[PDB]
RNA sequence: CCCAUGAACGAGGAAUUCCCAGUAAGUGCGGGUCAUAAGCUUGCGUUGAUUAAGUCCCUGCCCUUUGUACACACCGCCCGU
């Protein structure tokens, strides 16, 4: 469970029967830099920084 | 009136075509009328690839694939959104979607 | 009430001589209590094991069913029981604009083993072909199937089981069929798809030992 | 949204094509000149038109835009249209010619010409894309 | 009790993951398949019909299976997943993916991955009528 | 003479790293000698997040319909017993200050699934700011319930507020409720 | 308005209306009605903000295709002793 600092590249939008979860895409900084995606709750600004405390959480899309 | 020139099937120059069963309902639909998909997916979803690759005994194992032939009746294929109703002019198009 | 793994011994099952890897895994069996004998519970159990785990320089989509024949020194000695291909490999080969030709022969070796070999082959599209579908006509298919059966019989009826499996390990029969039938219709992926044994000669302990080196 | 309606778009376009000379880039100057040369009956609309003309000059300073036909850019473009190279591209000393076209030329009473180098035709008859 | 031979290598068993749409099975057995190490389904983990085939029940069963295999000596598994097969559906249920991922993530090593669902050379009539099922 | 407040100073509190200032950020005009900077924190999103941590903790406690937003309460509370404890301590509150809350904090929350079903929630995280502030809001509720129908009152928990404020270890209560929910939701990872 | 004679004295059947920042809500004040007649309404300030900067799930709308035996237009039409 490593704390990894990643940069937001693109924010998808909201999901739910009424809308309750927010999709973003994050690129790592020092882990053989690549891009993954993850869902997230609450305000996450334009191009802010995410903390991937775990390197395996993937969010299902649609 | 006649909605389609081929009657929505691929039967030309023969009388009877053996029927198959829709993969969802098991409806009897002629093999040429049925909507056929050929899914070639990874046995491991792209989300679960990393764990099984890390836990793999054999380096460079290349995980196998699931090959499935899916037959759909028109009702189930419409409901599953595999096909959609199209306009009178766009109905004639036979080109598969670009994807 | 009773833990059943405290009364279960672990045995090692061995591959015959033709395979580089000798130990393929381990097997559980209950201790010899009462009427039941551990040497009777281990005389017909089959291991479907990939060839790549048997030969360090072979393909992974070839599975071999190896059957234990006798247990001594708490080691089970296996023998060739069958050959087959993984389902994913077989499904990856059946494409939709080519002819699939299947053949099979029942044939006995020179040690009495009776094998039913199934070979499969697929019509190859030429490198400059513009035609979408490469279909062999029915007489071409018949000729290819006759050649398949002739080659399989020629390879099996003369060699004993040891040399038959030696040929099966690199699929020499498939390559021979592919080379032969090039003049009828170019085939693409020729394989002895399956080998199943119908009857076997009466057990010879010395035969199995000589089989292991 | 800040979408500029047809009124401000058309006014800015006509303003920029008619008096491109006076108009510039700094909003204060665009507003001043727009008031001076355009009878705009509002002040908010005047600021909107000046802002869009500023955007259009940011557009023109980095290439031509299809909406306007200013005299200077069109003059440069037509100047480019009378371009003529020193040596015509049809002044080829040697022209590579296949057997069939040289047969045509011989049947054309033009066979004495020595400019046409008869080439080796391609031996493959593969020219149609595969089907599927 | 268990094989403590060649500690630096792997001990291989096989898990038969029967991922039906009703529920999911995780069945680790001897390499020959004759002797069974441990079987956990999705139904003995959850008290609900709808969650029997859920990924949660499959993950719980896979974790329990991996724990039992670790304590019993087995270190690696060959995956043999399979759907209902027969004339019925050939698509593995929702529990296959989660169960396999949880086996990978629970201190186990994956060997060879195969699909062994039955595919008839042709079958009998399916449980529906000629008009299918209409709900 | 650029010392923050009258008793701290910014010339020595350094982390030699310019990326861990997500909680204490005193390097520019945003520094306050007294959090009563007035203003609004609901005009547009991310402007409640751009509140300083101190002012968010001191204000956000405004709830019920009678003490709703009356900034005089927040400023009087943060002045009272603060003026007292600064002289009566002598030592540094830094230890507890930091080491209860600002790494009591959880590391995930949960969100809705599919199109129906209210029997479990899928585990997601946030960039630690939103999670930490939701924990702070529930800790405000907890400080209420430790005052509301209880013994220890409001405007005497300045130790607990400093605990809620500063930087980096784990001792909380509402946050361990949040961590129990953490584990419950993470049972789906 | 003053004597403090004590009223489940600390978030509420089914069904639920209104509301996104000086929102809501708490308050009072001025007009319309009129005898300084308001508990209504129309405005005005003072105190003042927890939640969401989303989606089409419910209700409903719209720049498309599609089906119809409806056109009094789906609260239609219509079948059956």
């Amino acid at each position: 469970q490593p704390i990894k600092l990643a940069r937001v590249t693109k924010v998808l939008g909201r999901t739910g029967s009424q809308g309750q979860c927010t999709q973003v895409r994050v690129e790592f900084m020092d882990d053989t830099s690549r891009s993954i995606i993850r869902n997230v709750k609450g305000p996450v600004r334009e191009g802010d920084v995410l903390t991937l405390l775990e390197s395996e959480r993937e969010a299902r899309r649609l | 009136t006649k909605k389609r020139r081929n009657n929505g099937r691929a039967k030309k120059g023969r009388g009877h075509v053996q029927p198959i069963r829709c993969t969802n309902c098991a409806r009897c639909v002629p093999k040429d009328k049925a909507i056929k998909k050929f899914v070639i997916r990874n046995i491991v979803e792209a989300a679960a690839v990393r764990d099984i690759s890390e836990a793999s005994v054999f380096d460079a194992y290349v995980l196998p694939k699931l090959y499935v032939k899916l037959h759909y009746c028109v009702s189930c294929v419409i409901h599953s959104k595999v096909v959609r109703n199209r306009s009178r002019e766009a109905r004639k198009d036979r080109t598969p979607p670009p994807r | 009430v009773v833990d059943p793994f405290s009364k279960k011994d672990w045995y090692d099952v061995k591959a015959p001589a033709m395979f580089n890897i000798r130990n393929i895994g381990k097997t559980l069996v209950t201790r010899t209590q009462g009427t039941k004998i551990a040497s009777d519970g281990l005389k017909g159990r089959v291991f479907e094991v990939s060839l790549a785990d048997l030969q360090n320089d072979e393909v992974a989509f070839r599975k071999f069913k190896l059957i234990t024949e006798d247990v001594q020194g708490k080691n089970c000695l296996t023998n060739f029981h069958g050959m087959d291909l993984t389902r994913d490999k077989m499904c990856s080969m059946v494409k939709k604009w080519q002819t699939m030709i299947e053949a099979h022969v029942d044939v006995k070796t020179t040690d009495g083993y009776l094998l039913r070999l199934f070979c499969v082959g697929f019509t190859k599209k030429r490198n400059n072909q513009i035609r979408k579908t490469s279909y062999a006509q029915h007489q071409q298919v018949r000729q290819i199937r006759k050649k398949m059966m002739e080659i399989m019989t020629r390879e099996v009826q003369t060699n004993d089981l040891k040399e038959v499996v030696n040929k099966l390990i690199p699929d020499s029969i498939g390559k021979d069929i592919e080379k032969a039938c090039q003049s009828i219709y170019p085939l693409h992926d020729v394989f002895v798809r399956k080998v199943k044994m119908l009857k076997k000669p009466k057990f010879e302990l010395g035969k199995l030992m000589e089989l292991h080196g | 949204g800040r979408v500029r309606t047809k009124t401000v778009k058309k006014a800015a376009r006509v303003i920029i094509e008619k008096y491109y000379t006076r108009l510039g880039n700094d909003f204060h100057t665009n507003k001043r000149v727009c008031e001076e040369i355009a009878i705009i009956p509002s002040k908010k609309l005047r600021n909107k038109i000046a802002g869009y003309v500023t955007h259009l000059m940011k557009r023109i300073q980095r290439g031509p835009v299809r909406g306007i036909s200013i005299k200077l850019q069109e003059e440069e473009r037509e100047r480019r249209d009378n371009y003529v190279p020193e040596v015509s591209a049809l002044d080829q000393e040697i022209i590579e010619v296949d057997p069939d076209t040289k047969e045509m030329l011989k049947l054309l009473d033009f066979g004495s010409l020595s400019n046409l180098q008869v080439t080796q035709p391609t031996v493959g008859m593969n020219f149609k894309t595969p089907r599927g | 009790l268990g094989p403590q031979v060649a500690e630096g290598e792997n001990v291989f068993g096989v898990c038969h993951i029967f991922a039906s749409f009703n529920d999911t099975f995780v069945h680790v057995t001897d390499l020959s398949g004759k002797e069974t190490i441990c079987r956990v389904t999705g139904g003995m983990k959850v008290k609900a019909d709808r969650d029997e085939s859920s990924p949660y029940a499959a993950m719980l069963a896979a974790q329990d299976v991996a724990q039992r295999c670790k304590e019993l000596g087995i270190t690696a598994l060959h995956i043999k997943l399979r759907a209902t097969g027969g004339n019925r559906t050939k698509t593995p249920g929702p529990g296959a993916q989660s169960a396999l991922r949880a086996l990978a993530r629970s201190g186990m090593k994956i060997g060879r991955i195969e699909d062994v669902t039955p595919i008839p050379s042709d079958s009998t009539r399916r449980k529906g009528g000629r008009r299918g099922r209409r709900l | 003479d650029i010392k923050l407040f009258g008793k701290w100073s910014t010339d020595d509190v350094q982390i030699n790293d310019i990326s861990l200032q997500d909680y204490i950020a005193v390097k520019e005009k945003y520094a306050k000698y007294l959090p009563h900077s007035a203003g609004r924190y609901a005009a547009k999103r991310f402007r409640k997040a751009q509140c300083p941590i101190v002012e968010r903790l001191t204000n956000s406690m405004m709830m019920h319909g009678r003490n709703n937003g009356k900034k005089l309460m927040t400023v009087r509370i943060v002045k009272h017993a603060f003026e007292i404890i600064h002289l009566l301590t002598g030592e540094n509150p830094l230890q507890v200050l930091v080491n209860a809350i600002i790494n009591s904090g959880p590391r995930e929350d949960s969100t809705r699934i599919g199109r129906a079903g209210t029997v479990r929630r899928q585990a997601v995280d946030v960039s630690p700011l939103r999670r930490v502030n939701q924990a702070i809001w529930l800790l405000c509720t907890g400080a209420r319930e430790a005052a509301f129908r209880n013994i220890k009152t409001i405007a005497e928990c300045l130790a607990d507020e400093l605990i809620n404020a500063a930087k980096g270890s784990s001792n909380s209560y509402a946050i361990k409720k949040k961590d129990e929910l953490e584990r419950v939701a993470k049972s789906n990872r």
